[PDB]
């Protein structure tokens, strides 16, 4: 099992670079590589990945070829440069997960028992993350119906280490922002974080209303009852919680009335002095 | 007569406006070049550095000092410490590549 | 479909085609007429840089366009 | 504002530098020569600069 | 016209500001009808002086389709040419002590090209080789891409000698002397260029046959900017599409050559299928040469087009590729040319003060003076606190600015603004403040502005120093060519005579800046010298002699520099 | 013919590899090849580079056998990158960057094998915090030196920055080898995959933490600001008759306003602004 | 309502549309008028960079305005 | 016989030589027509290093056989 992956950025800009490269060989959606790493306990450090040849077809999904000859030659060259890496995973582009996939897992599985999948989508969007990252297990499914394998989703993060973030910062110059900000970064988070969480709700009604038109069946077992939760989880404005109206003038007498006042009393001082150099100076040369 | 003034008298406003503009304009970047300096200079020292001791002060920014393996240096200050603390003799920090005092 | 293909010879060549073809087949029938290896052989239309793996609709050629070969001389 | 900014500028730029030894002076020469000790260990013969 | 009689200045302003030449051919021809010879005289020289190309087209087609010679030849410029050539011919008393010393002090760097462009300069129209012909041992140290330079100036010596042009060129043998050097061949074509300048005459059909055939590498390269140079202004489609054929061949030497030239003849033209082509083609390229070509050659198909180019403008200077975004920079000086319009003073304003990569930086803050020159007093006023950045690039273009901006006319503020600058510590910015001092005090002596005699000597304390950055020297040693133009007697004006902006030299000194990048683009400043004379005229044969009378002068103004 | 003042272009993707490649083996020398194109007359691009197996030490280096590099060609070539090599890259651990006279004897074999092969340097341990260490050399021809020919040929963007060190310049600049610049040309697409990705968010918009976490920071600032304060009072009570210039005479440290009495407002303000303002857009976001 | 839009070439494009139109939806009519894949567009009113998830009512783009097209000239 | 020598940059070099010849006349050829002094010559045939103590009739090798050249590097 895994609590997080950590991804570095070398791997990122690694895929870039192979979608960019492949219109070299043949026309193709998506791509396909082993991701190498290390574990330190329960949490997995991705640090390496090379591309391997990879043909699909559009429509049915019973056929696909990847090649197993490759994969074990140009690890047993990585291999003969360093020996602490070792396989991992797996990785492809495409903004989302296609069925074939979980036949993929169970294929390289056999390389490595706890093979993860990682989900980079290399062109943008503007809403948050650019990665995803999945873990195949089997369930109890419900009451009675067949077990089956499917993904879960596990937390993911980006990480980095010395003397990788220093040719980031290098190439990063031109562009800028300010480290903390004052009051020119922090309300624009605000904005930001009602862009996502609009998205989200948005995102809610394109499968709750198309199951509502019964063109596709219910998923009676999960959803509904989380969605009950949510429903029930929010607030409410209570006679009792306004109460708690004796906080926000609280921090009013700290900032307006003695921290505007200490302001002002400066601003005066400053001009005193000015204009006594000024006239000074005026009569000293009359 | 009087059109040629009252011409004139527009342009030049409208152009000296024109001016206001564009000095707001370079204070507003100014100021965030001057905070990303700072926070250059910052982490100047904050580095596993070397310990020397003061040996003598010859001018404004500028000493000589012995490091600890010997080889007596001669380096600037940095333009941050307080002068009146490093008189006789102190345990001072030399920057582990340039030798500058910290 | 026929298009032009120029070299810095000055030569003109043409060569008939459908629009169904892939760049490697014209370099291949360039080999054929050419002689010239089709690793040796690089495409400019109209500054763009052509790769082999794609399909000629996908750079929207038209009938008797002119293409452009260039040699690479680092062998030298 | 604009003189504050390029003076802290310049001071980063100078801080950016290598240090340089202490000697003793044992006699002068001729033709722009002396004769130093260094601290560690040595026995040089040094030129001087232009100024 | 309803006032009691035809005159100059309604047929002089209006015809050509409402470009009517229909009513300016009629007007002509009823001048002729009533035998008023001297009037029909008079206008057409008042006309070619400051009259557009192709409108000049319109109107002698119009004309023609006896009096005719006399009226054709002075209305398409043969005799101005000739009258020109034939006062600069006599009045040259150039000083060769400068040359003489400053090639003494000369190392074997750079600086050598640097005196053979100077030369040229102060002997410009003059037609004597003098200086390259007493010493020959020491300009055959050049070699390479500099041989290309060198033998390029020959045409900016016989600027207008036009009449046996060919003979003269031919006559130093450039390729039978020896096939060991296309270098020179590639320079012939080029100083062919700048001998017709504007007159394509018949030498058109004769470089175009030439460009046909070519050792691709650097034949095509003079031959393209002399084509590009003797067409320019045409709109002639038989031209564009050899050029468009050239410039797709894809070679980096024969980029920006190309890239030029099929600007040149297009200037001003606004065609629509061109900018797509040529935008077009920028994208979606490789190499850095064509795009510091088309970086020019786009912006000169606009001109003067003001608010009808915006929608290109706000479209270029958005593009990632910071060439492009350069070029729509040097488009917004271009469409508004002399006009003091605000908002492309704020426009520029705000891309000087936040642009990311510097080279847009210069090229914004540089353009400021090519909107702004009718009212040269202003200029220092909003340069002046640019010149204090903590980025050199900006300061440069501070310094560019004013002397494009007043250019003319020695302003005392823009001295007084100079002088410090010339000592900052950063070699290229001394090489900017040298170059703008020169261009603007041409022709000053120490009664008129005081600062002469500090700059006259200043140059020779730099170019005799040997502590020094060498393109410090490289700009002392322009400038000192620079301020003696011409055997003295020719200025550089943007304006015309009447308050017409005067095309060739807005474009000669626009295309002048570009030095930075490639260096044989400095002799296109010799289009901007225009003759300072009064031409006595009793009938167009005939010179007759007379004595003027200048008062109020205590004859110690005029001409300078005997010493 | 002859060179020029022209350039080298390389990818950020081989920037971060040979960083990386040379942190790894930090005590010891490290080197690889370096794959790219010739694309024009003068300039070069450089798009990928692999390590190979070496004998390392503390000052030298030596590649071991060379069936490895003529395989990883082959198998690249398979999956679209067929570009040959273009050159080769090195480090030097704690000195300058520079060309020992063995590196003359290994470069001379590829300039003899091609014309224009670039030879790199990176330093590691200098490159510490924020900058980097790296170059690019070629070789000039002994005879021509002793002869009138200079090296290069002029245009006026050879002289930006390119100020060469005075430790590089003890050992053969020049009259052994000259520099190229160098330039990290970023394309896009890959530009969005760093700035708009190593720092983000999402409902960290929106967090509080309004416990005494927040109390107890007031109740510091302003505390402290008490006796800032009341030290400014008596810092100007002197109303002394002199003379600002005087001020500045005696002026050497601790200038109560704008040293200390400002930077307290300033933070002050920004912190409680920006929780009273989230809190006013939670209360009507939900219910 | 009619709105006119304008290009780097300087052709005038009319589109006809309703209030409530999202971004996304005008690109479509756009590109059913001309071709263009509906990425490689751009469009920009006064000064500021339109964003797709918006309707035009939104901005209150008013009648007949007059809207700028910002793209690459082909698209590769 | 003619044989074929590539090498990493892309240069391919003809060369003709009789299978009584032994390797280290191969890398004397190399030498004088290239330029490159023997050390630092290193050769591989189908995936084995050879050895100067074997004539081309060993190894087996015919003609049109392609070689690989491989330099000597290294540094300090």
């Amino acid at each position: 099992a895994v609590q997080k992956v950590v991804v570095h950025p070398l791997v990122l800009l690694s895929v870039v670079d192979h979608f960019n490269r492949i219109g070299k060989v043949g026309n193709q959606k998506r791509v396909v590589g082993v991701l190498l790493g290390s574990w330190q306990k329960k949490v997995l450090d991705v640090s390496n990945s090379f591309a391997v040849p990879f043909d699909e077809d559009d429509k049915d999904d019973s056929v696909w070829f990847l090649d197993h000859d490759y994969l074990e030659n140009m690890y047993g060259m990585f291999k003969k440069v360093n020996a602490r890496e070792r396989i991992v995973g797996w990785y492809h582009t495409g903004p989302k997960l296609h069925k074939n996939d979980i036949a993929i897992n169970e294929l390289m599985k056999r390389y490595c028992p706890n093979s993860v999948l990682v989900i980079i989508d290399v062109k943008p969007k503007d809403l948050g993350l650019p990665t995803e990252a999945y873990i195949s297990v089997e369930e109890v499914h419900d009451d009675g119906t067949p077990t089956s394998k499917t993904f879960e989703h596990v937390t993911s993060e980006i990480g980095a280490e010395e003397a990788e973030e220093v040719g980031v910062e290098h190439l990063l110059r031109d562009i800028k922002d300010t480290t903390v900000g004052t009051l020119s970064q922090r309300i624009t988070n605000q904005v930001h974080g009602l862009k996502g969480l609009n998205s989200k709700l948005l995102d809610i009604r394109s499968y709750l209303e198309k199951v509502a038109t019964g063109k596709l069946p219910i998923n009676h077992q999960i959803i509904y009852q989380l969605q009950d939760v949510f429903n029930l989880l929010p607030d409410v404005s209570l006679q009792e919680f306004v109460k708690a109206f004796y906080l926000k003038t609280n921090d009013q007498m700290v900032v307006v009335y003695l921290a505007s006042l200490i302001r002002s009393v400066v601003a005066l001082h400053n001009l005193i002095n000015n204009k006594i150099a000024n006239r000074d100076a005026e009569k000293k040369e009359g | 007569d009087l059109y040629s003034r009252y011409k004139k008298l527009q342009q030049e406003l409208e152009f000296l406006e024109v001016q206001e503009e564009y000095i707001k304009d370079e204070q507003k970047n100014l100021k965030k070049e001057f905070l990303h300096a700072q926070e250059e200079v910052k982490r100047i020292q904050s580095i596993p550095l070397v310990i020397g001791q003061f040996l003598e002060a010859v001018d404004q920014n500028t000493a000589i000092v012995g490091s600890t393996t010997g080889s007596n240096y001669y380096v600037r200050i940095l333009s941050t410490i307080d002068r009146e603390l490093l008189k006789p003799n102190a345990s001072v920090a030399l920057h582990k590549h340039s030798n500058a005092l910290v | 479909m026929q298009i032009f293909v120029k070299t810095l010879t000055g030569k003109t060549i043409t060569l008939e085609v459908e629009p169904s073809d892939t760049i490697e087949n014209v370099k291949a029938k360039i080999q054929d007429k050419e002689g010239i290896p089709p690793d040796q052989q690089r495409l400019i239309f109209a500054g763009k840089q052509l790769e082999d793996g794609r399909t000629l609709s996908d750079y929207n050629i038209q009938r008797e366009s002119t293409l452009h070969l260039v040699l690479r001389l680092r062998g030298g | 504002l604009n003189a504050k900014v390029r003076l802290l500028r310049e001071e980063l730029q100078l801080l950016q530098e290598q240090g340089s030894y202490v000697g003793e002076v044992v006699r002068a020469m001729d033709k722009k020569k002396v004769l130093v000790k260094v601290h560690p260990e040595g026995k040089f013969v040094v030129d001087v600069d232009k100024n | 016209m309803n006032l009691e009689k035809p005159d100059f200045i309604n047929v002089c302003q209006c015809l050509i500001f409402l470009d009517d030449p229909q009513a300016v051919s009629d007007i002509l021809e009823k001048l002729v009808k009533e035998d008023n010879l001297l009037m029909a005289y008079q206008i057409c020289f008042d006309l070619y002086e400051s009259a557009s190309q192709q409108f000049l087209s319109s109107v002698i087609q119009n004309l023609r389709t006896d009096q005719t010679l006399k009226m054709i030849k002075i209305l398409s410029g043969e005799m101005a040419i000739e009258l020109h050539l034939q006062f600069l011919i006599r009045n040259n008393n150039t000083d060769l002590m400068i040359l003489k010393n400053t090639k003494d002090a000369v190392r074997n760097s750079v600086c050598h090209t640097a005196t053979v462009i100077a030369n040229s300069f102060m002997h410009c129209g003059t037609t004597s080789d003098q200086f390259l012909r007493d010493n020959l041992e020491w300009l055959a140290r050049a070699t390479n891409w500099a041989k290309f330079t060198a033998t390029a100036s020959l045409g900016v010596i016989h600027k207008g000698h036009e009449k046996e042009a060919l003979q003269l060129m031919a006559t130093y043998l450039p390729k039978d002397t020896s096939p060991g050097s296309a270098y020179q061949e590639g320079g012939g074509l080029y100083a062919l260029g700048l001998i017709h300048a504007n007159h394509g005459g018949d030498i058109i059909d004769y470089l175009l046959n030439q460009l046909k055939n070519a050792s691709n590498d650097i034949v095509r390269h003079g031959g393209s900017l002399g084509l590009g140079l003797a067409a320019m202004g045409t709109a002639r489609q038989d031209v564009y599409d050899l050029l468009k054929t050239n410039l797709y061949q894809d070679d980096a030497v024969t980029g920006e050559a190309a890239g030029l030239a099929l600007g040149l003849v297009m200037l001003g033209s606004k065609n629509a299928q061109a900018i797509e082509d040529m935008v077009g083609y920028a994208q979606e390229t490789q190499h850095e040469k064509i795009l510091r070509g088309l970086a020019v050659g786009i912006a000169l198909v606009m001109y003067g087009r003001m608010e009808e180019a915006d929608a290109l403008i706000e479209s270029l200077c958005r593009d990632k590729d910071p060439i492009l975004r350069r070029s729509g920079m040097y488009t917004v000086a271009m469409a508004y040319c002399g006009s003091g319009n605000n908002k492309a003073i704020r426009r520029l304003l705000h891309v000087a003060v936040s642009d990311v990569n510097d080279d847009v930086r210069r090229a914004a803050v540089e353009s400021l003076g090519f909107i702004l020159f009718r009212t040269p007093e202003q200029c220092p006023s909003v340069v002046s606190l640019l010149s204090e950045s903590y980025n050199p690039h900006v300061r440069y273009g501070a310094a560019m600015a004013l002397g494009i901006c007043c250019a003319g006319t020695g302003n005392k503020e823009a001295i007084n603004l100079l002088e410090p600058m010339t000592n900052d510590p950063v070699n290229y910015v001394r090489q900017g403040a040298l170059i703008a001092s020169a261009l603007i005090m041409i022709q000053q002596t120490e009664i008129t502005c005081p600062k002469v005699n500090q700059f006259r000597q200043l140059y020779s304390k730099v170019i005799n120093d040997k502590h020094d950055d060498v393109m410090a020297k490289f700009g002392a040693i322009l400038a000192q060519g620079i301020l003696d133009a011409g055997g003295h007697n020719v200025t550089i004006s943007l304006q015309s005579r009447t308050g017409h902006t005067h095309m060739p030299s807005v474009v000669g000194v626009l295309v002048f800046t570009q030095f930075w990048f490639w260096f044989p683009l400095s002799h296109f400043l010799s289009l901007a010298y225009t003759p300072t004379c009064v031409i006595g005229l009793n009938k167009d044969l005939k010179m007759p002699k007379v004595q003027y009378k200048s008062n109020c002068k205590p004859s110690t103004f005029a001409y300078p520099a005997p010493l | 013919a002859v060179d020029t003042a022209e350039q080298v272009y390389i990818s950020s993707l081989a920037l971060l590899k040979m960083l990386k490649h040379g942190r790894a083996g930090v005590p010891m020398e490290v080197m690889g090849l370096m794959l790219g194109e010739f694309v024009d007359d003068y300039t070069v691009r450089v798009i990928d580079v692999f390590a190979m197996p070496q004998s390392g030490t503390g000052v030298s280096v030596e590649a071991v056998d060379p069936v490895f590099q003529a395989k990883m060609l082959d198998m690249l070539k398979q999956t679209g990158r067929p570009e040959m090599v273009v050159g080769w890259y090195h480090s030097h651990p704690g000195f300058g960057c520079w060309l020992s006279g063995v590196d003359i004897n290994t470069q001379q074999s590829f300039e003899a094998l091609s014309e224009r092969a670039v030879a790199v340097v990176v330093d590691p341990i200098q490159s510490v915090k924020g900058k980097v260490v790296i170059d690019a050399f070629r070789l000039i021809n002994a005879n021509m030196m002793v002869l009138g020919h200079e090296p290069r040929q002029t245009t006026s963007n050879l002289g930006h920055l390119n100020k060469p060190s005075i430790q590089a310049l003890i050992h053969g600049l020049n009259r052994h080898y000259y520099s190229i610049t160098i330039n990290y040309r970023k394309n896009e697409l890959e530009q969005k995959m760093l700035l708009n990705l190593h720092k983000k968010s999402w409902m960290e918009g929106l967090t509080l933490q309004d416990y005494s976490e927040h109390c107890k920071h007031n109740e510091s600032v302003v505390k402290e600001m008490l006796e800032l304060a009341k030290n400014y009072n008596k810092a100007v009570e002197e109303e002394d008759k002199m003379t600002p210039e005087q001020l500045a005479i005696k002026n050497v440290g601790k200038q109560d306003p704008k040293r200390h009495l400002e930077e307290h407002v300033d933070v002050l303000m920004t912190s409680n602004i920006v929780q009273c303002l989230a809190a006013m857009l939670d209360t009507v976001v939900f219910k």
